[PDB]
């Protein structure tokens, strides 16, 4: 389009004349240059799926994990920039730790998401720092509150989601999660669906190799967030390969 | 600094404030127009007490003003902790103008866009003072602030005399606002405070209404 | 750099403070608060653009204390941050001072915090608007609104957002004509005002109403069946 | 010569006289070019010029002692270089190419320094002076001045080699940090002579620059340098034919420059769209496939790109709508409003309404109706605040109204009259002091919709006086002010002489046969003779409307103020100000009709044996002397009202100013403002110089500024009135003015002295008339004048910076 | 000429969604000499090529001790590698003092990445202009980690960083299918043949320019210098 | 000759697109400004020569020190003015003495050079630490970047490269200390072109037997008696 050189877009501490903070927008545009993480909550849990790109055949096949355990009942699927995403993994992890140490129980999702979206927001109004270039989904399950899936963008806004998608093919992933009855499915159907939606939105002629990472939390894991078994993962792989055809 | 002159540009865009030092007191009338009928005019106050004997009023930027209202009241009560005596008005203006000067020396901040009219009564003797955003303070017989303060300062220079009473000084402080009001003032859209020997108080709108009826 | 940070223009203006009000309009949403004889309502619209989003989490109505509520308009993360700061100042007033914070004192406190953003150059103004409602023990219903400039005022009615000026024109023609009051009319006035300037003939999944009354000062967020009970009563007249 | 140049070469200092001496040989070289050889001298001229550029060379070897100060201005060194080249031995071109090979490191944008201010001057002045030499040699007529010989004229290769040597510093200086101004002028003058060598590099650097988003310094560079190259780019030129095909691609891709964020690129984008739309008739000439021959393979591809002209004037216009929609006020202060418009944004509505009026006179009637509907829906349904955003929309509206007066006015004037009529009906809106702001915007819209061709507005005569019958007396100073400038623009549309079309193609441009071909006319410069200005001279019908509108809206309140000067009509200060505002806008609109103040001559000034006669210039209206002169009655009323205010209501600081303005325009104003004419004149030379086809010599210019220059000749004609008789009715104007010059309030004194100082340079021998009346107050013995009368009499006696003293 | 509005500080996002100071620090590691790291099932070998300021100077060190089980090799600014060594040595000492066990190598690498993200986001401070190649042995076997100036860390089968280390990665990806089943000497010779292919045609691996660091199961981290690389280089083949 | 600057040099903390900090680059190649100083490490000890450039004969030559004593076994020759080096010299002395206080042993020349180079992390001093420890005699050059390296002959200062190309040629491993002192004087006289006497050069040796020793005027002129 056209560039701007007046310099309203050089610090997050500055509005534009039409009222935008462009550094937050440019950080959010760093997220849409990254591969797609999807998250779907169901009747009994939240399922995460990341197309983790493998940009060298020399890595250890499990390097650069974009799925995080931030508490034993909450998990974190990241898009965007990894080093900022690991910083926020440490922040969310420390915030869960401090909540348990001060109040005596596990941090609620919707409270973890708010307390981490406030950190992400506090890095969006100063000239001494820049906004984070990662959007991320937090997904939990417990017995009292059900499945909980929030996503936090670089702006610092956290909304609840039945399905969610962050990354470069997030929109067609919103389409193919919108073709899905997630409010009635169980977690073991949502893993097949997450795998096939990740295999649909993956353009092999631009980025050509990836490793699908899945993580669930739910009734079937006793409200613990885990990577999930390789057997269930490779059945989801085979259903996604055959499903695509 | 250039920000001090640009901060005085935000004062002269503010609403008119007029303060007149009578023989037995000091008035401080201001312009308080509401932008629409939706605003509760009872809510926010421009004439504001600092002590039981010092009040003040401003022109310019209200949020900047409340920062020095809060800090004038703190400096006054930390004088009262030390001396158990109500602070002299001139001493308080030195303290407040020192605060208002601090935000011009330090970088990374701007000056206040507010100029204060500090009134007072101490030792049986009234005081009229103006603190500028530079941190400079001047003692006055009468002065104007805000929008067309120049025309107000020469309207006052014509109607000021030293053997003037407090009620007549309320009458000629309403007139100095009325020379620039633009559209028929009432008791709900100006705000007057007086010092006298009884202390500072902000006039009740029922008491402003009779002063307006006398004109 | 005279238009990048919060310092004065040569004609005495703060351009970043002016651009924070432009930032309020970025949200696309308009909020309206009106005040009655023994009640004060807040109505905002609840445009949910993504249909696989949990709509129970998208809300601009916030509980500050049990007796004080809040509608936010503007940049959403800024809004949640200013809500957390208002909740802190309310609880700390109750702790230090032994009684519940008044609505004017909370709104004055949040505006005093916002002035600091308008004066230090190292951080920006926080580009959103708070409207606080709550029942005063001596003055009745209070509607207070603080802007990113650090101003606050008390309002017979007010509006915040994209269609603020036309909502203000509507309510200004309204409150000089009648003294709008009663529990039902004041929700009527705040639903009609939002509807007239948005011109979209509400269904209750699309707005959200928050009330305080003198008879029960608890801040309530209206149920969708209750917004139906007002929209059906308004939509046949 | 041999004496003086041997003296020149034998010195090596920088004396202060050898810079006098190079000013002499530069003048000698230009006037005699097929003469003195300069061949033993050229290796010394060029090397002393390079020394004058005083470039830092070597390992930090410095020259505090060396003469840095003078002796080598490049204005004269350029003249001396360009007068030596040509002839059988180029030698001078070899040295010139070697010079720019020696400085090519210093023109790079990373290498800026104190040398660059003068190295930019070499680069902006040298191709200009070669253009002037080519014009001197080629396109200037035979005359008394000694013509240049055939042996020493610049040939084809001789000017191709100049372009080939100088262009790489010019392209290198395009991206300079100082601001690309003096490289754009070089690119203008180099494209008049060799456009095929100049335009393809600047658009090879422009299309990436206008694509990027990390190098924004390039967009301001590569658009300001396409302004100057534009008249060459849109013409072709018989050896660079591709030229224009680059216009509408580059015109469409520049549309995100219309931006609320940058002032700096939105200026140059407006100034780009305005210069690449006067240069093109944007009539949709794409329905020509019935024209199997008579076309060029360029012209075919250039007419089957013309269909994107709706997609330019509508995609441009959403860019201009969003800039308005985020150029609103957003009032941040509780205490006061802003109510004024800063310098930075009163330029982006001059640029906005300039390029949108430039576009819209250059579009066909097919394109215009779509643009009119898009104007009308946005101004009608998107209600605007009346300070910065509605000021922009209503000036965007009157561009469409100024183009085709009969169709655009049909949409706005019934709508705005109906919507004002529905909102003024309550009859308690007359004494309402706020005016709910839908009346404000439509009242502002109608106020500025009407400064248009007045003959095309006499249709909406009856139901437009009815909108003035009710709004002028409405007590709100946003709303009688927006209704008296409605009266202002209604009088001066009906009274004043002005052109109406400003199009690039004479007297036509909305013509039904599209079988002939408008896109072989991109340019067509000048044509002073077959020009065809559509003038608006006032007819008797509209002069009658102007006097009716003056006898319906000036005369009642003139009666009112005349009674207020008496002991009748105890009249409010907000009501005196209103009536003086109506009187001011009514004079200030209808000035051309009413003849100036006349009376008996003042007597005892100066014995005058030859004659002291005013100049009587016609200016085209023929004053009606059988009507009562309306300046005289207004002067009669405001002198008596000045006596009333300066004796009964001394403090009325707002009406009094308008007594000052009404004295200032009763005494001076005949239809034209002096300051507006000055501003227009300044604008004209900036537009003329940036589009100056210097090489060609018949005043070839875009028909737009060539019509604007005849309007400047008319304004210069109606504005210069010479030393007319001082005429005692003007003496009372300046006696009573002095009374305002020495008054209680300093602001009324300061505004009163500026019309006082302008009153004294207008009448011959009247500065001497008032010497002992300024001097009354500063007498030692005149008992008790005042502090302020004394201070005012000596401000009066000081003068100002550029007037009488 | 094409001057960039956005590559000024690290706290500026470009409108293309990028941070240019991080990207420009990413090629501070291609200003360093090549270094190959590779692991077997039992050992992890860091082979680096080091250069001398003159023939009389003594060949700047590139493999550095961090603990008895962790040894790293550096490419890029050796001033930032010194900050990173001091940090990593102190973290190894702190968890051998508190827990009386060696570090997991991945936890130290995570802790490095959390250290180096902080100057990628805060004003007036540059990213670390070094990339490390981190060999370690712990309970999970041997480990080869790459950390980059982008504060992104990589778990590797084999890796090469430094100038013209593409050719080593072309060697290593071709031959990584047999690294795990190597003994020590063949793993070192694979690392040397990867390092030997980051050379021009006239240059060869000598005892002065080659430095080899090995950690393993029953072997602490040891750096093999000048005389000590002679058993490892006098078993290779001539350059193909 | 002319001027060759870009947009990526002289930014104080800013990488170039080739990973380079050119503000630091030009501030290291501006510490060539110092006078020449040649250290040669031999097996019989290390020698340190530096040129002195006395202004006036009213000035004490023993008052501008261009070779200092770090400890009894370590000397150091700087290039540049002494006031830039003097915090590095004082740091080196304090570090040797703290190492002695904690450890009851002499600090190695490498560890002193490392402790100075930590404090150098620019600071704009090139130093030459020559000394004798348990690893024999050792010479260490430490450029202003903070990079230190053992080197067995090294010239720092104004003609560092022209003297270094001569040190590449006279030096061999079996060189005696007197041959090193004569060679360093020959190369100092070459890069100086002045007559060589005991008022424009300093010289100091650190031998394995004796301590750090500065040559006196009588001992110095015996060396230039046969140069
Ligand atoms: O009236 P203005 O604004 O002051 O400007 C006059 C100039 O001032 P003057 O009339 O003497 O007071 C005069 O220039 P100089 O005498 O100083 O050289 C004329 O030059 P001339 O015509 O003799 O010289 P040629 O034709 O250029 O060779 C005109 O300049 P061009 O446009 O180049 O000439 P064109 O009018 O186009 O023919 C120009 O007419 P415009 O009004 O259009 O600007």
């Amino acid at each position: 389009m056209s560039s701007i050189g007046t310099g309203y877009d050089l610090s997050a501490s500055t509005f534009s004349p039409d009222g935008r903070v462009f550094q937050v927008e440019y950080a959010m545009k760093a997220v849409e240059n990254s591969s797609t993480a999807i998250g779907i909550r169901c009747k009994d849990g939240v399922v995460f799926g990341v197309e983790k790109l493998v940009l060298s055949k020399l890595y250890e096949e499990g390097s650069n994990k974009r799925l995080f355990n931030v508490d034993r009942h909450v998990g974190m699927a990241v898009a965007g920039l990894l080093a900022d995403a690991r910083s926020l993994a440490d922040i969310a992890r420390e915030e869960a730790s401090n909540f348990r140490s001060n109040f005596g129980y596990n941090i609620p999702l919707k409270h973890l998401a708010d307390r981490v979206a406030m950190y992400v927001h506090a890095y969006t109004l100063y000239s001494a720092v820049r906004p984070f270039g990662c959007s991320f989904m937090l997904g939990s399950y417990s017995v009292n509150d059900g499945a909980q899936l929030y996503m936090i963008d670089p702006s610092g806004v956290s909304y609840g989601y039945w399905g969610c998608a962050i990354g470069k093919a997030r929109q067609a992933a919103k389409t193919e999660i919108e073709k899905l009855q997630m409010k009635e499915m169980t977690c073991r159907d949502i893993v097949k669906e997450v795998a096939k939606i990740i295999y649909i939105v993956h353009d092999e002629v631009k980025d050509k190799a990836f490793e699908l990472e899945l993580s669930w939390v739910g009734e079937l894991t006793n409200g613990r967030h885990e990577i999930v078994p390789k057997d269930i993962r490779e059945e989801a792989e085979k259903y996604a390969k055959e499903s695509l055809k | 600094l250039v920000q001090i002159e640009y901060a005085l540009a935000a004062v002269a865009g503010g609403a008119p404030s007029v303060g007149i030092k009578a023989a037995n007191g000091v008035v401080l009338a201001t312009e308080k127009k509401q932008k629409s009928i939706l605003y509760d005019e009872r809510s926010v106050h421009k004439v504001e007490p600092i002590t039981k004997h010092i009040g003040l009023v401003y022109s310019g930027m209200g949020p900047d003003y409340r920062v020095l209202v809060h800090r004038a009241r703190k400096l006054a009560q930390q004088y009262y902790l030390v001396y158990q005596e109500p602070i002299p008005t001139a001493q308080l203006v030195q303290r407040v103008a020192s605060v208002m000067q601090e935000y011009t020396q330090s970088g990374g901040v701007r000056p206040f866009g507010v100029s204060l009219l500090i009134c007072g009564w101490n030792e049986g003797r009234p005081y009229l003072f103006q603190s500028d955003p530079s941190g400079a303070y001047f003692a006055w017989k009468a002065t104007a602030m805000g929008k067309n303060y120049v025309n107000g300062k020469t309207f006052l220079e014509k109607r000021y005399n030293e053997d003037l009473e407090l009620e007549d000084a309320i009458h000629t402080a309403i007139l100095t606002l009325k020379e620039s009001f633009e559209g028929q003032m009432t008791e709900d859209n100006i705000e007057v405070g007086i010092c006298n020997e009884a202390g500072f108080r902000r006039l009740t709108p029922t008491e402003v209404k009779d002063y307006l009826a006398a004109i | 750099f005279d238009r990048h940070i919060t310092i004065f223009s040569p004609e005495g203006r703060l351009y970043q403070v002016e651009y924070a009000f432009k930032a309020i309009n970025q949200g696309g949403l308009t909020s309206v608060a009106v005040r009655g004889k023994d009640c004060a309502v807040i109505v905002t619209q609840k445009k949910v653009p993504d249909k696989l989003l949990d709509s129970s989490t998208v809300t601009h109505l916030f509980k500050i204390t049990e007796n004080i509520g809040c509608v936010m308009t503007g940049m959403t993360a800024d809004s949640r941050s200013q809500v957390q700061r208002a909740r802190y100042e309310a609880a700390n007033w109750k702790y230090k001072y032994g009684y519940e914070i008044p609505v004017d004192m909370l709104c004055k406190r949040i505006a005093d915090i916002s002035q600091v953003y308008t004066q230090n150059a190292e951080m920006r103004p926080l580009g959103c608007c708070m409207i606080l409602i709550g029942i005063d023990e001596e003055q009745g219903p209070q509607v207070y609104k603080c802007d990113p400039a650090g101003y606050y005022c008390g309002f017979k009615a007010t509006a915040a957002g994209v269609k603020q000026t036309e909502s203000t024109s509507f309510l200004e023609k309204k409150v000089k004509k009648k003294f709008d009051w009663t529990f039902e009319q004041t929700v009527e006035t705040a639903i009609t005002c939002l509807s007239t300037v948005l011109s979209i003939d509400f269904k209750p999944s699309e707005i959200e109403v928050g009330v305080v009354t003198v008879e029960n000062p608890k801040f309530r967020i209206l149920t969708e069946a209750e917004i139906d009970a007002h929209l059906v009563a308004l939509a046949e007249r | 010569f041999d004496e003086l140049i041997g003296l020149w070469v034998s010195v090596q200092n920088l004396p202060q006289w050898e810079g006098q001496l190079v000013n002499l040989f530069a003048r000698l070289a230009t006037d005699n070019i097929g003469y003195i050889d300069w061949d033993p001298y050229v290796p010394k001229i060029f090397t002393r010029i390079l020394r004058s550029l005083n470039l830092p060379v070597g390992s930090s070897q410095v020259l505090v002692p060396r003469f840095l100060t003078n002796a080598y201005d490049i204005g004269h060194a350029v003249i001396w270089i360009t007068a030596m080249m040509g002839g059988p031995s180029k030698l001078v071109q070899k040295h010139l190419a070697g010079l720019f090979n020696s400085i090519t490191s210093f023109y790079h944008p990373s290498n800026n320094g104190r040398w660059l201010n003068k190295l930019m001057k070499l680069l902006q002045r040298l191709p200009n002076s070669v253009v002037r030499r080519l014009h001197r040699e080629r396109y200037k007529k035979p005359s008394w001045l000694t013509p240049v010989p055939d042996s020493h004229k610049l040939t084809d290769q001789d000017v191709t080699d100049f372009v080939q040597c100088i262009i790489q510093p010019v392209l290198l200086a395009m991206f300079s940090k100082t601001g690309s101004l003096e490289a754009a002028q070089a690119l203008q003058n180099l494209a008049l002579m060799r456009p095929e060598l100049v335009i393809p590099p600047v658009l090879e650097r422009t299309y990436p620059a206008l694509e990027t988003l990390t190098e924004p310094h390039q967009l301001t560079a590569t658009l300001s340098c396409v302004i100057g190259v534009a008249r060459s780019l849109v013409s072709g030129g018989r050896w660079f034919p591709e030229g224009p095909t680059h216009m509408l691609p580059l015109l469409m891709r520049a549309l995100p420059g219309v931006d609320p964020n940058d002032f700096s690129k939105c200026m140059i984008t407006f100034q780009f769209i305005a210069t690449f739309s006067t240069l093109v008739p944007l009539v949709d000439c794409s329905s020509v496939l019935q024209e199997r021959n008579d076309l060029t393979e360029v012209e075919r591809e250039l007419c089957s790109a013309t269909a994107e002209f709706e997609d330019f004037v509508l995609q441009f216009m959403d860019r201009c709508f969003g800039l308005i929609e985020s150029s609103t006020l957003e009032q941040t202060r509780e205490e006061t409003e802003t109510e004024k418009m800063t310098h930075l944004e009163s330029l982006v509505e001059l640029g906005l309404s300039s390029t949108f009026s430039t576009i819209l006179t250059q579009c066909s009637k097919e394109i215009f109706m779509v643009a009119l509907q898009k104007v009308f829906n946005f101004s009608t349904s998107h209600i605007f605040e009346t300070r910065v955003a509605g000021r922009m929309v209503a000036d965007m509206c009157r561009a469409a109204v100024k183009c085709c007066p009969e169709e655009s006015l049909k949409l706005f004037v019934p709508h705005c009259c109906s919507v004002i009529t529905q909102l003024t009906m309550n009859d308690d809106v007359l004494n309402d002091e706020e005016l709910d702001k839908e009346l404000l915007w439509n009242l502002q819209l109608l106020s500025e919709i009407t400064r248009v061709d007045g003959r095309k507005l006499l249709l909406y005569r009856e139901q437009l006086v009815k909108i003035l019958q009710r709004t002028l007396h409405l007590t709100c100073k946003q709303g009688y002010t927006l209704s008296c400038n409605l009266l202002h623009h209604l009088l001066r549309s009906t009274t004043l002489i002005y052109p109406t079309e400003y199009c690039s193609v004479p007297g036509g441009f909305d013509k039904p046969p599209s079988e002939y071909f408008p896109i072989k006319d991109w340019g067509k410069p000048g044509d002073l003779w077959n020009l065809g200005i559509q003038w608006h001279v006032p007819s008797s019908e509209e002069v009658s409307f102007a006097f009716y509108l003056l006898d319906s809206f000036l005369q009642p309140e003139l009666v009112k103020l005349q009674h207020c000067g008496d002991g009748k009509l105890e009249m409010s200060r907000d009501d005196i100000l209103q009536s003086l505002t109506i009187v001011h806008n009514c004079i200030l609109g209808s000035g051309n009709l009413l003849p100036p103040l006349k009376g008996e001559p003042v007597t005892n000034l100066v014995p005058s044996m030859v004659s002291l006669e005013e100049t009587k210039l016609y200016t085209g209206l023929e004053y009606d002397l059988s009507r009562e002169n309306h300046r005289e009655v207004i002067a009669t009323v405001i002198r008596k009202l000045l006596n009333h205010i300066l004796d009964n209501s001394e403090d009325d600081t707002k009406s009094l100013f308008l007594i000052i303005k009404i004295i200032g325009d009763l005494l001076q104003f005949q239809g034209s403002h002096k300051h507006e004419f000055d501003s227009r004149w300044k604008s004209f030379n900036l537009v003329k110089k940036s589009m100056e086809n210097r090489l060609h010599g018949k005043k070839q210019h875009i028909r737009a500024l060539l019509i604007d220059r005849v309007m400047l000749q008319h304004e210069l004609r109606t504005l210069t009135v010479e030393g007319c008789e001082y005429k005692k009715i003007h003496q009372d104007m300046i006696r009573d003015l002095l009374r305002l010059s020495t008054s209680s309030y300093s602001q009324v004194r300061n505004k009163a002295q500026q019309t006082f100082f302008a009153a004294l340079g207008a009448y011959n021998f009247c500065c001497r008339d008032i010497i002992p009346l300024v001097l009354e107050f500063l007498r030692p013995d005149r008992q008790g004048v005042t502090q302020q009368q004394f201070k005012g009499a000596l401000y009066c006696l000081l003068g100002n910076h550029s007037g009488v003293c | 000429m094409f001057r960039n509005q956005y590559d000024n500080d690290v706290t500026v996002w470009s409108p293309q969604g990028r941070i240019h100071q991080i990207e420009y620090a990413m090629e501070a590691v291609k200003q360093g000499s090549a270094t190959v790291g590779l692991k077997s099932k039992t050992h992890a070998v860091l082979v680096a090529l080091k250069r001398a300021q003159s023939e009389l100077a003594a060949h700047q060190k590139k493999i550095l001790h961090v603990d008895n089980h962790i040894g790293i090799s550096i490419a890029g600014l050796t001033a930032d590698a010194r900050l990173l060594c001091n940090f990593m040595r102190q973290e190894c000492l702190d968890s051998r003092f508190v827990f009386d066990r060696p570090l997991p190598v991945s936890r130290l690498v995570s802790l490095i990445g959390s250290k180096t993200q902080i100057p990628t986001q805060r004003y007036g401070r540059r990213p670390y202009g070094v990339g490390l190649l981190i060999a370690g042995y712990d309970d999970m076997g041997p480990h080869i980690f790459q950390t980059c100036p982008s504060a992104n860390y990589f778990d590797c089968r084999a890796m090469s960083i430094g100038a013209r280390s593409q050719s080593a990665r072309t060697y290593l990806e071709r031959h990584m299918s047999e690294f795990m089943e190597c003994n020590l000497n063949e793993l070192v010779k694979h690392g040397l043949r990867a390092l030997r292919e980051t050379l021009p045609a006239e240059q060869d691996l000598t005892t002065k320019n080659v430095s080899i660091g090995i950690v393993g199961k029953d072997l602490e981290f040891t750096i093999y210098d000048d005389d000590d690389v002679s058993p490892f280089l006098e078993g290779l083949e001539e350059r193909p | 000759m002319f001027l060759t600057r870009s947009e990526y040099d002289r930014g104080v903390n800013t990488f170039s697109p080739e990973g380079r900090l050119f503000q630091v680059e030009y501030a290291i190649e501006a510490i060539k400004l110092g006078s020449t100083a040649i250290g040669i490490q031999t097996s019989e000890g290390v020698c340190l020569a530096v040129e002195k450039r006395i202004t006036s004969p009213l000035m004490e030559p023993s008052s501008i020190e261009k070779i200092v004593e770090i400890d009894a076994h370590i000397g150091c020759a700087m290039s540049g003015l002494i006031a830039d080096a003097k915090t590095l010299i004082d740091k080196a002395r304090v570090e040797t003495q703290n190492h002695w206080f904690t450890y009851n042993e002499t600090m190695t020349v490498e560890s002193v050079t490392q402790a100075v180079s930590n404090l150098a992390l620019p600071f704009g001093v090139a130093l030459l630490f020559g000394g004798v420890d348990e690893k024999g005699p050792q010479l260490f050059h430490m450029d202003p970047s903070g990079t230190f390296v053992q080197c067995d002959a090294r010239a720092i200062g104004s003609a560092s490269e022209g003297a270094q190309s001569s040190l590449q040629e006279v030096y061999h491993k079996s060189m005696t200390l007197k041959e090193a002192i004569k060679s360093s004087l020959i190369i100092l006289k070459q890069v100086m072109e002045e007559k060589l006497n005991a008022t424009n050069i300093e010289l100091a040796t650190v031998q394995p037997g004796q301590n750090f020793h500065m040559f006196t005027k009588e001992e110095l002129e015996e060396v230039i008696k046969d140069i």
